[PDB]
């Protein structure tokens, strides 16, 4: 349970772990 | 809504351009 | 190992989930 | 005018103080 | 007032979300 | 004012670790954890000729910490 509301890092970089889980 | 408006110009935040553009959307 | 991706309704900001 | 205002504040832009102003103007 | 804000954000000042708060609030 | 601020946005967020916490955190000035970027808090504004520099070179808006899109 991780939300970005608490950092913006996340919200910036949710396309990059997307694609760094789909390799 | 004019709180999820300023909920994108937090302390520590980039705001995108469509921020800019419901503010000026909102003027 | 599985992760994803949703949205919370009514508002914009993003969840993200995990398992392992 | 607003679509200008858009168009300065597009993906890679970076605005001066002359937007800003112009910003505060339409009030 | 407007002019205020405009010096808040004449070139060189580091804004805060508070001015960024009176900029909503004025729309 | 600013405190002011970002306390009640922490605290109606229900008090969470994060960003949130860290500039007041900072505020206190007890810790830090600073992120690899450049928020509101601080953004000096650029002269055309920055501008001009950039148009798109990020390195000068690395360098002087200037507004980014």
């Amino acid at each position: 349970i991780l939300d970005t509301r608490n950092s913006t890092a996340l919200a910036r970089s949710l396309i990059d772990v997307q694609n760094a889980y789909n390799d | 809504s004019a709180d999820d408006l300023k909920s994108r110009f937090k302390e520590g935040s980039i705001p995108l351009q469509t921020d800019y553009a419901d503010l000026i959307d909102i003027a």
